[PDB]
C-alpha cells in the first residue's frame, strides 16, 4: 500500500498561523500539521492530544490540563503549557486582528481583553508550569473539549514566533508544529507537501509519510487528475466535484453523498444600501426556489434551508421545514412594496445599484446565475455579479467592502450556539453583516448560564428566531460533502461538522 | 468556520 496521498485544496490558504485561520482550505491544512490539548477521535468525540489528563473543578469552570510526557515540536523542542498559553493570548490580541478571537470568549477576561477593556494578563489561561496548563471558564461549558480540538486553541512555537512576527508565511525552519504531520514546502498559490512528522508522540498510529496538497481550482481539472490517478481523492471537503458528474457518479455507485452540520447562505452587508433596509432584505431572501437549486443546480442532495441551525443539531430537527416558506413569492412581493414605500420609491427598477459577490468557483457562480434570476423575474430587481479569489474574498466581506456575498458555514463543534454567536457582536470576526440585536444577544448569554438542556435549546430557538426576523443573512441550503476516493484509502476521519483528519489513514 | 465549497 503506498504511504504518499494526493488531493486538491483548490487554493491558497488565508492563513497557516492557527491563530488567523478562519477557513475550510487553511484548517484542512493545520488540522493535519498541528495538535490541539484535545483531538477528534473516530467517533467524532474530543479524547486526549497534548494534554495526556485533562480535570476539570467541581464547579465545571477550570480546566487543568496535564501536557503529556515528551510532546514536542517538529525541531525536536518540547511543547510547554507556555506555548498554549501565548497562542490563546496572541489571538485574544485586538492588534494581531484574529477573525476568532470570540472563539476564545469562553475563556474569563478574554472578552475584555481583545475589546480593549481588560489585560491580556487576566485573561484565565495560565502556563503553572510546564507541563500545566489552568483554564477558568466564564461559564460550564460541557464542549469546551471540542473547543479545545479547534485549530484557534492550536499552540504555537513561542520562541520562534517571539524572534519571528512572521513564522506563519512560508514555510522553513521558522516553520515548526506538533501535529501528525509537518508542512516541508509551500510554493504559494502552487501547492504544500506535508511529511509524517517523526517528533509526534503518537508517530506510531500514523501510516502516510507525505500528503501533496495541489492547489487546482477547477472542479472538472480535479476529477480528471483523479481519473488518471494522480489524486486519491476527487470532491469534499478539500476539492470539489464538478456538478455535471455527479449523475454519473450516482449511477455508477462510486459517489459519496454526507449531509454535514453546515449551511450555505448569502450574507448581507446590512451597513450598505439598499440591504440596510429590512424589508429589501426579506423580499430578496423569500423569493429563493431553493429546491430548484438543490435539485437543479447543485444535485448534491442539499436540503432547502430557511434557518440556520442544521436539523442535524439535536433539538433543532424542524429547521428541515424552517421559519419561512421556500419559494414564497406572495410575500416576498409585500416586503418588497413595504421596503420600496420606505424609501419613497414605486418600482423596483430605481433602488440603487447591487452587486452579488462570491468566491471564484463555477458552482458558486452557476448558484449566483439561479438566484439572479430569481430576482428578476420574482421581483424585478437587477443585480450585477462578481467573483474573487477565496483569501482576499474573505477580508472583502470581514471589511463589509460588499452588498451581498455568498458564504458557507461549517460547524467547528457540535453545539447549536456555534451557527449563532458568530452574530452576537457588530464587529464579531466573523459576523461581516454588521448586524448586532441586543435582544438576541441577551438570550444567547443567557443560553450559557442555562443549566437545563432543554430550556437552553429554547432560549436558542428565541434566538434563531429574532435572527431570521431581521434576516442579516439569506440561507439556502445546508450541506452535504460529496466526493469519490480510491477505495484503497481506510482510516480517514470526517466527523458530521465536515472537515477531515488524515492523522491515521492509510492505503491498505 | 468559513468554505470555501
Amino acid at each position: 500500500g503506498k504511504t504518499t496521498l494526493n488531493i486538491n485544496i483548490k487554493t491558497e490558504p488565508f492563513s497557516l498561523h492557527p491563530g488567523l485561520a478562519n477557513d475550510s482550505v487553511s484548517g484542512g491544512v493545520i488540522r493535519q500539521t498541528f495538535e490541539g490539548l484535545t483531538r477528534i477521535n473516530a467517533d467524532g468525540e474530543p479524547e486526549e492530544g497534548m494534554a495526556s489528563k485533562i480535570e476539570t473543578s467541581k464547579d465545571g469552570k477550570t480546566y487543568t490540563f496535564t501536557i503529556r510526557d515528551g510532546v514536542k515540536w517538529s525541531n525536536g523542542d518540547p511543547v510547554t503549557a507556555q506555548d498554549f498559553e501565548y497562542a490563546w493570548k496572541w489571538a485574544l490580541d485586538p492588534n494581531n486582528e484574529s477573525q476568532y478571537a470570540y472563539q476564545l470568549y469562553y475563556i474569563k477576561g478574554a472578552e475584555a481583553a481583545n475589546t480593549g477593556k481588560g489585560s491580556l494578563d487576566d485573561v484565565a489561561v495560565k502556563a503553572v508550569n510546564d507541563k500545566t496548563l489552568k483554564v477558568e471558564l466564564n461559564n460550564p461549558t460541557p464542549y469546551f473539549t471540542e473547543l479545545t480540538a479547534f485549530y484557534t486553541y492550536m499552540p504555537i512555537n513561542k520562541k520562534i514566533a517571539e524572534k519571528n512576527k512572521k513564522w506563519n508565511t512560508n514555510a522553513g525552519d521558522d516553520y515548526v508544529s506538533n501535529g501528525p504531520f509537518k508542512m516541508t514546502a509551500w510554493k504559494h498559490s502552487g501547492s504544500i507537501t506535508l511529511e509524517k512528522n517523526d517528533q509526534y508522540w503518537d508517530k506510531d498510529k500514523v501510516k502516510l509519510k507525505k500528503i501533496d496538497m495541489v492547489m487546482i481550482n477547477n472542479n472538472n481539472t480535479e476529477l480528471k487528475k483523479f481519473q488518471a490517478g494522480e489524486l486519491d481523492w476527487a470532491g469534499m471537503p478539500l476539492g470539489q466535484l464538478p456538478t455535471e458528474s455527479l449523475p454519473t457518479l450516482k449511477k455508477d455507485g462510486s459517489l459519496h453523498v454526507e449531509p454535514i452540520a453546515g449551511v450555505y447562505w448569502y450574507k448581507f452587508n446590512t451597513e450598505a444600501k439598499p440591504l440596510d433596509n429590512v424589508n429589501i432584505r426579506k423580499a430578496l431572501t423569500y423569493s429563493l426556489d431553493r429546491q430548484s437549486i438543490v435539485k437543479n443546480v447543485t444535485q448534491g442532495e442539499q436540503i432547502p434551508a430557511m434557518a440556520a441551525v442544521p436539523p442535524t443539531m439535536k433539538g433543532f430537527e424542524d429547521n428541515k421545514e424552517g421559519y419561512f416558506k421556500d419559494n414564497d413569492v406572495k410575500t416576498a412581493k409585500e416586503y418588497l412594496e413595504k421596503g420600496l414605500k420606505e424609501m419613497g420609491l414605486s418600482k423596483a427598477s430605481d433602488l440603487p445599484k447591487i452587486k452579488l459577490s462570491y468566491n471564484t468557483d463555477d458552482a458558486h457562480a452557476k448558484i449566483a446565475q439561479a438566484v439572479q434570476e430569481m430576482w428578476k423575474k420574482n421581483l424585478g430587481v437587477d443585480v450585477e455579479l462578481d467573483n474573487s479569489e477565496w483569501n482576499v474574498y474573505i477580508d472583502k466581506l470581514h471589511s463589509q467592502d460588499y452588498q451581498i456575498g455568498r458564504m458557507g458555514w461549517l460547524g467547528d463543534f457540535n453545539d447549536p450556539i456555534n451557527f449563532l454567536e458568530l452574530f452576537r457582536d457588530k464587529n464579531g470576526g466573523n459576523n461581516d453583516t454588521g448586524w448586532e440585536n441586543p435582544e438576541f444577544k441577551k438570550l444567547l448569554n443567557q443560553s450559557q448560564t442555562e443549566t437545563d438542556k432543554t430550556k437552553r435549546a429554547e432560549l436558542l430557538k428565541k434566538a434563531e428566531g429574532i435572527f431570521i426576523d431581521e434576516m442579516p443573512v439569506a440561507p439556502i441550503y445546508f450541506y452535504t460533502d460529496t466526493w469519490v476516493q480510491d477505495e484503497n484509502l481506510k482510516g480517514v476521519i470526517m466527523p458530521g461538522t465536515g472537515e477531515v483528519y488524515f492523522r491515521n489513514a492509510y492505503f491498505k | 468556520s468559513r468554505n470555501v465549497t
